[PDB]
């Protein structure tokens, strides 16, 4: 991982939420770059999200 | 110079086994194994305990292969009990010792010849897509492995491009008193033409009789059962519906003489490859009594290597659960004169049937198109 | 008719007490007593069970823990040997959770509940002290898995998941990394389930990481209090104690009282056959024992010397009594009583870890998000 810069519609909405709700945040990018679905892994009964 | 014992139960061609024992070429590995053919009745667990105790205390036995001819199920659990308590490796090649158990103990030292429940379910699912039987239902009782069986099909058919349709699953209990009326009432809800069963012989006969009381065992219904339902081909309860389909371990052309040689080869090669590399071999104080302090020398390395062997162009690697992981299976069918007929053979996920269309045993029409 | 019963004990005084109990119960159908001692190995246990089962042809066997601390491996041979012929066995002082599996042990009942059942004491303490954020720290064993599974099933009723579950390998000497992760969480209430030797390793690391000060709450079990755990244990830890789990004499009397109730109701039924006295001879399953266990489990004992005795549909004791203990100034003082369904504290006061006298919030809301 390397540091990068982020901005856009969602970034400045988070800034508005933080100021009103009085919290401090750290942000990072998703590792695999996927939104998320439920799959099965290595022949197991469990089912886990990615 | 490892002592290997051979145990037979009941009547058997011992002379044939002795003649076929000296049919392997093991000159490329320092084994010089010992063979001890002992025979005894099926008296009880205590006789078995005494037999292995006396044999082990007799002359430095390092391994055992166990054969049988009965249909007992708890014998596998008993042999697993001895296997866990004393670190001697034993193998179950035939009879009731080949029946699968609930699970093996963590410290147990036991391996069996035969497929697991998951592999049997995978095999019997292939039979249903050879002939396009996409409508089925599952009925089973309380047995050590019932959940895994239904879980296997539920996992397999949920992610498929084929159109699978499952119509309810039954988990009826046969141990209830006066629950036979409820069992019969709930058996009427079945509508699919294909039924999968997971039981044992006695309750299989009970369920077959109850269903025949309802009558859905006659023309448009087909039943598939695993290997342990039939158990032995020679005896038929005569309440089994005609046309029953069952999977079974290949015994017609896989003679008992080959199994003993295969097990001896596995044990010898495992001991040799473990002896040569590690420069060590376990020869414990061969006494059956007073084994509380016998655990001084760990023998898990032998267990670690017993699951990967090969010889004479064959794969005999076991699994972590203690099953063959690569068996040879056959499919048997019940015809008019009560007997099992060999229909198809299964090997390496590949099915090979002797027919192209299932014989029917009217409102069934032919259709032509272009 | 005359029907005798058997038992497995290891004490001369216990044998005398059993003789007195059977003589007293004779005044309540004539029933005798047959008991033997314990052997230093399991195969001797199995052979002695089968030999003495043949001698007396008993219908049930009573088994208690030996003077051995673990009391885990010792009951196993008796269960298998009895189970093979399908004869009920009553367990008195066993706490391991392996014996609660019906598949492995077909015929086994409990006089006291298993170690894993002491998680409803924990569920009630969370409801009375409005605690909604907890950390579950368990070991990777069959004991830990059942305790985890019970807690998640109980918590799922309110739809309130546990914050996090952390698993450590049994018999480890380094848990610093696991404890570091738990220190960066919202909850401040820690539930621990391990063995006495293993628990002491966790306690030393917790005190080094300053996780035993103010604002922290520890809920442990019976094993985490006994043994050498008290040598390394911060003050304010709340433990549990079974009311009469260490009194084998009390269990013997009431166990006889409930089996004698069943033997009166067993001979008053049709198609009753004596279980075979042929240890060596018979390999068949006695028809009596599937029906016998059904009535025995439902045989609700009206009153006894250790409280009401009942059984769930697992062969386990119901409505047990627990004492909520507390460690202050290196000495444990009892604080409350749980009669199966509710918690009633006494006039004594509770000292929480760190020396404060006030229920803690058990929560620390974080103002930094990811
Ligand atoms: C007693 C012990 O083993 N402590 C170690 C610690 O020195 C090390 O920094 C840490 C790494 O996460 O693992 C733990
Ligand atoms: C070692 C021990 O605690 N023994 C006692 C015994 O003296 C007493 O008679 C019995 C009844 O409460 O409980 C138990
Ligand atoms: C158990 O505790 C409850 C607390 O509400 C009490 O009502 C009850 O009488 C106690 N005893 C029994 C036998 O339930």
């Amino acid at each position: 991982t390397v540091p990068q810069c982020c901005y856009g519609f969602c970034i400045d909405l988070l800034i508005k939420l933080a100021r009103t709700m009085q919290f401090t945040y750290e942000v990072h990018l998703v590792a695999d770059g996927k939104f998320g679905t439920q799959e099965r892994v290595q022949n197991s009964n469990k089912k886990e999200w990615n | 110079s490892i002592g290997i014992a051979v145990i037979l139960v009941g009547t058997s061609d011992e002379v044939a086994i002795k003649d076929a024992h000296e049919k392997d070429d093991f000159h490329h590995l320092s084994v010089v194994p010992r063979v001890e053919l002992v025979a005894m009745n099926e008296t009880d667990p205590k006789s078995i305990i005494t037999r292995i105790c006396d044999l082990m205390s007799d002359r430095k036995i390092q391994g055992v292969v166990f054969a049988d001819d009965t249909d007992q199920e708890a014998i596998a659990q008993i042999l697993d009990f001895i296997s866990a308590q004393t670190l001697t490796p034993i193998l179950g090649i035939h009879g009731g010792s080949s029946m699968i158990m609930a699970d093996k103990d963590e410290s147990s030292m036991f391996f069996q010849f035969g497929p697991s429940i998951e592999q049997q379910a995978s095999v019997m699912l292939n039979i249903m897509e050879e002939y396009d039987w996409y409508i089925f239902s599952i009925v089973t009782t309380y047995f050590p492995g019932y959940q895994d069986f239904v879980n296997k099909i539920r996992s397999t058919i949920e992610n498929s491009f084929v159109g699978w349709e499952l119509e309810e699953v039954l988990l009826l209990d046969m141990s209830l008193d006066d629950g036979d009326s409820k069992i019969q009432n709930q058996l009427k809800k079945l509508q699919s033409p294909i039924i999968l069963l997971y039981c044992t012989k006695e309750e299989a006969t009970y369920i077959f009789e109850v269903a025949n009381s309802v009558g859905l065992t006659g023309y448009g219904y087909t039943w598939i059962v695993p290997s342990l339902v039939a158990g032995d081909t020679d005896t038929v309860p005569s309440e089994f519906p005609t046309g029953l389909i069952s999977v079974s371990y290949d015994e017609w052309d896989y003679g008992l003489p080959a199994r003993v040689r295969d097990g001896i080869a596995i044990i010898t090669t495992a001991a040799s490859d473990m002896l040569s590399e590690h420069s060590f071999i376990p020869e414990p104080k061969s006494s059956c009594y007073n084994t509380h302090e016998k655990r001084i020398y760990q023998s898990n390395m032998l267990n670690r290597y017993l699951i990967n062997v090969t010889f004479e162009g064959r794969n005999l690697s076991f699994s972590e659960d203690g099953y063959q992981m690569h068996p040879k299976l056959v499919i048997i069918l019940l015809n008019k004169e009560r007997k099992w007929e060999r229909v198809g053979k299964w090997k390496d996920k590949s099915l090979q049937m002797k027919y192209y269309v299932w014989p029917r045993m009217d409102d069934h029409l032919s259709i032509v198109t272009l | 008719k005359i029907v005798n019963i058997g038992a497995v004990l290891s004490t001369r005084k216990h044998e005398q007490m059993f003789r007195e109990a059977v003589n007293q119960a004779n005044k309540r159908i004539q029933l005798q007593a047959t008991s033997v001692t314990h052997k230093p190995n399991a195969i001797q246990m199995a052979l002695s069970v089968c030999e003495d089962l043949i001698s007396s042809q008993v219908y049930a066997i009573l088994v208690s823990h030996p003077p051995t601390p673990n009391d885990h491996f010792t009951p196993t041979p008796v269960s298998y040997t009895a189970g093979f012929y399908r004869i009920p066995v009553l367990g008195l002082t066993t706490r391991m959770s392996i014996y609660s599996d019906k598949s492995i042990h077909l015929s086994f009942l409990r006089t006291v509940p298993p170690y894993s059942h002491q998680s409803s004491v924990w569920f009630e303490m969370m409801r009375v002290y409005n605690w909604n954020h907890i950390i579950l720290l368990v070991s990777d064993d069959h004991e830990g898995r059942a305790a985890q599974k019970r807690l998640e099933t109980l918590l799922e009723e309110r739809e309130s998941k546990a914050e996090k579950v952390l698993q450590f390998d049994p018999g480890t000497k380094n848990v610093t990394a696991l404890l570091m992760e738990a220190r960066e969480l919202e909850a401040r209430v820690i539930i621990l389930s391990a063995s006495e030797d293993d628990a002491a390793t966790v306690y030393r690391a917790a005190a080094m990481l300053d996780m035993t000060g103010s604002g922290y709450v520890w809920l442990v079990g019976e094993r985490e209090i006994s043994g050498n755990a008290l040598r390394y244990a911060p003050d304010g830890i709340i433990g549990l104690q079974l009311i009469n789990g260490k009194n084998e004499s009390a269990h013997i009397s009431d166990a006889v009282g409930v089996v004698a109730q069943a033997v009166h109701e067993l001979l008053e039924k049709e198609n009753i056959t004596d279980p075979p006295r042929g240890c060596v001879g018979n390999t068949n399953i006695w028809k009596t024992g599937p029906l016998f266990k059904r009535v025995l489990m439902s045989s609700k004992y009206a009153d006894g010397v250790t409280g009401r005795v009942e059984f769930n549909e697992d062969g386990d004791r119901k409505f047990a009594q627990y004492s909520i203990m507390n460690l202050q100034n290196r000495k444990l003082v009892q604080v409350g009583i749980y009669n199966g369904t509710h918690v009633i504290p006494n006039d004594r006061k509770i000292i929480w870890p760190g020396g404060e006298t006030e229920k803690p919030r058990g929560y620390q809301m974080s103002t930094r998000l990811k």
